[PDB]
């Protein structure tokens, strides 16, 4: 239903499982939805091949994935032990068809 | 705690979250064994972080209210005290006052601060007018100068401030100097100011 | 594994199911392969909320996709009618883990 | 067919593959319903694949031999004629000569032309020295320029080429128009040099 694009959720930063024993919260950003645009010729071609068994036994993608296109500079916070972090692309801060 | 939940109300707003972690990532970064950061860049980042971000989120996480150490140490640590404040030496608080005042804006930020803080012996707050904002104001005007203040310890209700100075070697001048630093730790404007915030 | 990568095949234009009428053959140029790199902390952070049931239903990709990030310029040929077309985009040109 | 095999030799090369893709895409642009193309950029494209593409390609394409009219329509579409050889206007083929000798570069690839696939009474081939490639380049050499030859239609072995010029109103030039285009059209140097490339 919902195309592909940006969504938010306050988090906690000790419950993203990364080791930051930190009750700080931050806006986390991430890419979700459908990519429901018209086929690219590309990926026309690539299912075509595919089907006409022309490709070699690899995995092949002929469908875009929704991802991130951009990601968040920075964000930061102070842990348990008040020693300060700053974590680099935590969240996507464009998104995309890819 | 009341610290906690500053940083989760600036960290959840787009400019607030980037200036924080600007001067937080800037004040952080360690230059060598011997020069725990560059203290000018700190300086300017906090500055931009005071002057660019409402008050409404910044004095939120300065004067926080606190009743246990974990929110006073958040508190203590807003400003990156081991970069922007602390220092291998401690100054004379007069000469730091004279370092102070040949910077334009160092010196016209302390007179407000005196003109706002500095303390009253007839009003209910201890404040002039009871202003309890513009002292406020006048005290987060200070920091990133030569005068930035500091919480000196984690002490949840007792909160002294001082700016990083001391009025040992002051000679012949040494009440000049502690009437000069008691309008920072122990003025009953500045002290009623912060705990009527939280 | 070979790695998300460039691949290459001889086609004649007809078999692409294009609607292009053409004998001609293009050296068509895809993107396959594995994406072995460690995952990004965005993705770790992803994988863990989708796991504690805190993301809003809808699709979700915690990994990276194998696709072109540039395609083909332009390719041109002669159909059986004799008429000249110009397709842009119909192959990758290049590829990552996105 | 032969055509079709250098047309896949072209695509499957980078290089002939993007500088046949431009002037195909550039020639094959249509800009109003009484303008076919942007004759002067499309012919630029035309010179600039033929200079900048090797031989080994670009006259596998222009001279490939054909049995059926399938293959002989190929051969006579490699230079999109429709855009850079044909026009509403047919001039007099020495008023054409008089444009194209305005230009250094089609004045000089002329007279290459008229030299390299001079007609010789003497020879085994009809060719200077027996060399059919300096012929074939030189006809080459003339597309992209305002003499640009083309094969007149689909004959696949009745090949006659000729620049899109007539002598009608040469008024008393005839004879001098005729032998001119007669360089083109009925020269047994060429005939045989275009033959005998396969």
């Amino acid at each position: 239903a919902r195309p592909c694009g940006l969504r938010e959720l306050e988090v906690r930063v000790s419950e993203l499982g990364l080791g930051y024993a930190s009750d700080e919260t931050v806006l986390f950003r991430y890419c979700a939805g459908a990519c429901e645009a018209a086929a690219r010729v590309y990926d026309l071609g690539l299912r075509r091949l595919r089907q006409r068994r022309r490709l070699r036994r690899e995995r092949v993608r002929a469908q875009p994935c929704c991802r991130p296109t951009a990601y968040e500079d920075e964000v930061s916070f102070l842990d348990a032990h008040s020693r300060y972090h700053t974590v680099h692309e935590l969240s996507a801060r464009e998104c995309a068809c890819v | 705690n009341h610290c906690l939940d500053a940083a989760k109300a600036c960290n959840l707003n787009d400019n607030c979250k980037k200036l924080r972690s600007s001067y937080i990532s800037i004040c952080n970064r360690e230059i060598s064994p011997t020069e725990r950061c560059n203290r000018r860049k700190c300086h300017k980042a906090l500055r931009q972080f005071f002057d660019r971000v409402p008050s409404e989120y910044t004095y939120r996480m300065l004067f926080c209210s606190c009743q246990d150490q974990a929110c006073a140490e958040r508190r203590r640590q807003t400003i990156l005290p081991s970069c922007s404040y602390e220092d291998k030496e401690k100054p004379n608080c007069l000469d730091l006052r004279g370092v102070c005042r040949t910077d334009h804006l160092c010196r016209s930020r302390l007179a407000d601060f005196h003109a706002n803080c500095r303390a009253s012996y007839q009003t209910v707050t201890s404040c002039p007018a009871d202003n309890y904002q513009a002292c406020l104001g006048s005290y987060a005007g200070m920091i990133g100068f030569d005068m930035t203040p500091n919480y000196v310890d984690s002490s949840p209700t007792g909160i002294v401030v001082s700016p990083w100075c001391s009025c040992r070697g002051s000679g012949n001048m040494e009440e000049e100097c502690e009437k000069f630093l008691r309008d920072f730790t122990e003025n009953p404007c500045l002290r009623n100011a912060i705990q009527a915030f939280g």
